[PDB]
């Protein structure tokens, strides 16, 4: 009859689609940094619109009984790179500490379901299984991620492109896409919230900080914003409840990372202003970090500038 | 009184690993002879870093 | 003698690629 | 692995439909006020209950053995006796019948009817098929009967009473609606959902001016258009201006659904240009604000500045 | 990722050869031949879309 | 005799969480309030419930048949419509969510969830996960989801009413909540809880003088230091002088847990030196006490004696 | 399913601490009395913080399937002495009647269990079962004790120490330890209140008494004070709500065993002075004895001084 | 510990830990050893030192010994199956480790002649006979690790 | 290098450093002129700066 | 399985030390 309450096994089977690759040229690639190029884990509830992301808000619980991540070419065979792929189980084994790139690819042909294979092919990576029970939880990454995520995709290229002049290429490029053919088992009924749907967003606005002051005159130290989830897309704006004699002008600028979008400022004299604003993601620790540019001559300022932040909780954001 | 085995046992062991990626040298880089070596690398299983070797 | 199997074994497939089927 | 190979995936659960709220006698006047709530069951038709969201990545679905909760709100001093019908011709439309006997007739004939007060809990079934046929999935987008296993009735037969026995006449909410379900898919793939991006971006480009006049106080209307019909936003305030006079505004909003937050203006030694006001658009490309208008600089000095901060996401 | 999600896609660079089935379904409906000329979910069976990503 | 083996020993029982009071009219305003107990459920979260004591001596637990009541304390003239669920994930906090209609959606459409008035009564079951994983025992030292198989949340759906259907306004107490377990500990052992002495002990030699005005009648605010952050003393009159005065006082304390006592001074041919007043400590080593001052010594004879004894136990 | 509603046996292991031992040496050896060192019952709920009493005001009955107290020694082999213990089922014979020493060692090699050892080694003294179904309770010995404790651990010295040059240590020693493995099986759910748990206390103080008063003038006779509870840790203050003319002086002094913190006194002239507090611990039979001290000269007293007894209920006490 | 960098998951099938002495049987003091697995749950918070030595040895596997002779404190298996994961912690605790050797001290120092000694010493050493299974074929990293400059001048000198 | 000019805010370069690195500046002097001389400088460095001259 | 013997094995052996032999 209905009503059952009963926890039950179901598994599911499927294909998916995740996000394009972008092969880096020349004048996006002088470190060991720069050959990793997606850091991508593979839980289930870590995307968006897949089959699998949407259908893992509705139980708890999961288990990838056999995985595969599936590469397929955009290019033509006269292009040459080469690149590889393995997934760890260990989702807090870094490879971000690593320095000469030798290193780097000898410790992914170490892993026991790596490939190599070039850009103008396609294999298979498969995922591994642990020799136990274990069931790895959904939702968004919390605390420590050896609960939610049993995997993480790592590829990296080896070489450099180029054409078949042998003109290494310049910028970057498509080289095809991953789609992940998947069979896991979902166990416990319930809604996690963290992938909220559309027509529920809200826009809080409720944290109210102060940027700390310089001690001189003139100056363009930094700061640091704790306290903010691990991963976000944020704005700021600005926010002024005080007063002012000669000048107390200021120009903070964008974090020093790829998201940027504009400028802001301080200046309280007759020809007053204050406006601007910034968009960012927080780091994966959850914080951010700013540089200042005050140019004021008053010393005992003893008035904090305040701002603003404000998010969109329309999904993982 | 402790004391371990006085046994020098071999032990045999099998695989592969990764060595390194070789870079070609064009016409402006290629002007003497020392510049036309371009990659040395000991074979000692100590001299990766690594390799589970 | 005392060799533990299968340490870090690895197999490789080669295959082609031509300029046309022509099916 | 890849298998190209179709399934039924048999599931279960629990969901929550809706509240209910019964009329009193004034609202009460004839069959269309006699239903008072007319919701299908399908497994699409929800915002959001684990079966809307569900009946999402599936074509199919046919159920097994669904079941309706009834669980009040209320205690045992009042008393309205109304029934409950699962019809599984969707086209069957009780508003057309006028006769309030008929309309009660054709309502319990039905298999799985329940007939109960008010005070206490029913279980309500779905009385399913006999042949092999599969309803798709997706909104209703011309044609009904692909789509809906059934539909759910909730009437009231004779009006409330209390303690001593009258007949009250304000409206009552009374209880709510569960459902107990196990239905069985077939086809992976996604339905479609108007969706324009399917990632975050803010606009945060959108720029305006608040005329102030030339009289000391007075209160206005002022009004805000070039926006989407409608959507959610935010303002926040900001000036890049000069004054030198005793300046004050501490307008507020005119909207229903959301007109939590202020704002303020304050402009001499001291400053004050803090708040957020965050509020729904009707569908005109419209909003209404209201002035303090508070300042004693009669003179128009130069208007402040206000922006909107429309963020792209699936639809605003 | 709604045109890979469904169980009979195929994907492919447009060099080589492929086979896209039809999943037939689990009931045992007859559709209808002719014209459609009403709802169209009595005389269609499937519907061939290609992409392009 | 030893074993040095480790086994199971599946145990069963009953206890009692707590008690529950219902929001108002008045202090319903919001998701945040909705909510009105967020209760984890584990073997070492309790204040002496036969597990809280009993799931110290062994590391390791993992529920069978864990169930939980609801007992009402009410009659049939109230109603408010509440539900249950215990949620699996402890790190799901439903405080995020904002919107009352998405809160009261992903609540039941967990398992083991249920609904009901809350005059009548309900049992809550716990739906045990599938593979073999043992939760430890101890407090939450720094993560949850080690030690805790589940948490209990229970809401408030629409308001309260009346006999005649008005919704009141003040804050109600409504049940109590109960808990019928089994579950299976594994390796003895003991988890510690902070303690610095196994054993009585009495501080009987702390001392100190309360400072009479120079005035005829005045109550004062006369404080006192040197003392513990939070802890339980009692006081104790006495004195080791000379007067041949009138001299009279009744002092009182200002706390709100313990007040229980009282206090008398009387130096004359007829003598009184009787009373106790046990306290409560504010987290300051500060506490708060009033005199009386009804004596005709205006002039300051000699101030009198009070003493503190603290008992030193596992902490006071 | 839960709510079962039923009495069942739950067996259970495991090892505890008993106390430390403490050898007498010669300025502490001179009686049949101080041969007996320990006097311990061997029940369950007669510890703290073992495993054994603390899981035992969580069931109402037990019974020790089989138990043995362990001995382990903390002391080197060049030192001398000779001990004996032995487990009596009978917790009301009583040794501590015997006079002639030679008689108190030989009713121990007697009981059915009995051991004998020096203290530099170890052995196990087990506990004999009787041949019936009988089921003890739990929690402090209320009225009598054979229905609570199923034995009790006489330990008892034979010779007296010495050192390895021969001189008999003056002082006593610590010479070990006793852990008490264990197999019991309890029967009824409940609990007990006497171990209380803290954050509970109250400090009661209800009781008031009154000295009895002298007959003559100066006197140092005595007092006793019954009802209390059979083993506590109290503490004592004056109370006095009297009149007086010329002096009545008196001092209290500690009761006349080991416990005692300080002194208590009364005088009641102009110089008037009340003031002290005695720490004590009643003995078995609930009860205690104080010396007075009266140096007065009133006869017509009619006026006894009034006291206190106040306590911390924290645990069995 | 450099072999098991190697692999990912770990788990002891056995375990036990000797006492190998290293003083003859004129010196005493009792000494207590047990493997406390819930790694987080510490003894440094307790602050007497009865309550200390009742939770080491109501421990299933604890062992009690002279410290002139010898033993084996053995570990004590779960019942479950689960494997924990090598390397440095960085993390919480209870994913990379199995147990932890606490061993104390119940009684003080005694000589020839039954006084106490005053100064503190080395009695011994402590070995592990061990067995352990290790699961997936990796390698793991090795923490490189570097602290920046820091001038401090915040001291004015005389001459 | 002075300006010429009575006051003015003088900006000021330096060269030949490292693209990174923990330096550190300590003033001195050798010389007069016989008269009221005084500078404040002032960094514009990219992280923080201690104090000033 | 998959099991290298004797990696780092320890065999012990105790004795004993009277204080005479008393031949
Ligand atoms: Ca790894
Ligand atoms: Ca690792
Ligand atoms: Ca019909
Ligand atoms: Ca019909
Ligand atoms: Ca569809
Ligand atoms: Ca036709
Ligand atoms: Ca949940
Ligand atoms: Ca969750
Ligand atoms: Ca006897
Ligand atoms: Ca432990
Ligand atoms: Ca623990």
């Amino acid at each position: 009859s209905a009503r059952s309450d009963v926890n039950a096994i179901t598994v599911l089977n499927g294909s998916d689609f995740l996000t394009t690759v972008k092969v880096r040229g020349s004048n996006n690639l002088t470190d060991s940094k720069s050959r990793i190029l997606v850091k991508q884990p593979i839980s289930a509830s870590s995307f968006l619109g897949t089959r699998i992301s949407g259908l893992s808000q509705f139980w708890e619980r999961y288990r990838w009984h056999k995985a595969a991540v599936r590469y397929v070419p955009a290019v033509p065979n006269t292009l040459a790179c080469q690149l590889i792929g393995y997934i760890d189980t260990d989702p807090l084994d870094d490879p971000n500490v690593i320095l000469d790139v030798d290193q780097l690819l000898r410790q992914a042909t170490s892993q026991v379901g790596a490939r190599q294979w070039n850009f103008s092919d396609t294999t298979t990576i498969p995922l591994i299984v642990r020799r136990d029970d274990q069931l790895y939880y959904t939702g968004q990454d919390k605390e420590n991620v050896r609960f939610s995520q049993q995997g993480v995709f790592y590829l990296l290229q080896v070489t450099t492109l180029l054409n078949i002049s042998g003109e290494a290429i310049t910028n970057d490029l498509i080289s095809g896409s991953l789609y992940l053919d998947w069979v896991c088992g979902f166990s416990m009924p319930q809604i996690n919230p963290t992938p909220v749907e559309i027509s529920q967003l809200t826009y809080n606005a409720d944290t109210i900080g102060n940027w700390v002051p310089p001690t001189e005159l003139n100056q363009t130290y930094t700061q640091d914003i704790t306290g903010l989830k691990p991963n976000s897309k944020f704005i700021i704006v600005p926010y002024m409840d005080r007063t002012s004699s000669e000048v107390l002008q200021k120009c903070t600028i964008t974090c020093n990372e790829v998201n940027a979008v504009g400028s802001i400022s301080y200046f309280d004299t007759n020809d007053i202003k204050c406006n601007g604003y910034i968009t960012f993601q927080a780091n994966n620790i959850g914080e951010a970090t700013f540089t200042l540019v005050t140019d004021y001559k008053g010393v005992t300022d003893a008035k904090p500038y305040q701002y603003r932040i404000i998010r969109a909780i329309v999904g993982n954001n | 009184r402790s004391a371990r085995s006085d046994v020098n046992a071999i032990t045999v062991l099998n695989g592969s690993d990764f060595l390194t990626t070789v870079k070609v040298r064009g016409s402006n880089n290629l002007t003497d002879s020392k510049s036309r070596i371009l990659v040395k690398q000991p074979i000692s299983a100590s001299s990766f870093l690594g390799t589970r070797i | 003698p005392q060799t533990i199997p299968n340490f870090n074994p690895i197999v490789a497939k080669p295959t082609v690629a031509p300029l046309q089927t022509n099916i």
